[PDB]
């Protein structure tokens, strides 16, 4: 199954 | 300062049910974190972003401190105090209301 996608903080 | 573990940490859950606990809550500055389900022993920050978005970061666990982005925390307390006091985590939005599971 696919991986969901993250997010990075603003920051980052 | 950050609100007690009970009020935001809900054990391994997987992304649907992550928002849909988050968008029962219905306010932008909702937050949880969980252990993913997919990538299991590491965490995740979800947010309901002011546009109705949720937003998942991981945060990898190593050495008994938690990282997310390259930015170091010794505890998730100091991370969610580090979002919601000092920092954005989106541009101009910051974490602002815990939210807790429905059995603790």
């Amino acid at each position: 199954e696919e991986e969901n996608i993250y997010s990075v903080p603003h920051d980052s | 300062t950050a609100p007690p573990t009970n009020q935001w940490y809900h054990g391994k859950l997987d992304r649907t049910i992550a928002e849909e606990r988050l968008r029962q809550a219905g306010k932008s500055g909702s937050y949880l974190i969980r252990e993913s389900d997919r990538r299991p022993g590491s965490f995740v920050l979800s947010f309901l972003s002011q546009m109705n978005v949720v937003n998942h970061f991981r945060i990898i666990a190593m050495s008994g401190d938690y990282y997310i982005g390259g930015r170091r925390f010794s505890s998730l307390s100091d991370l969610i105090g580090y979002y919601s006091h000092v920092s954005s985590l989106l541009k101009g939005e910051k974490l602002l209301y815990p939210v807790a599971p429905p059995e603790p």
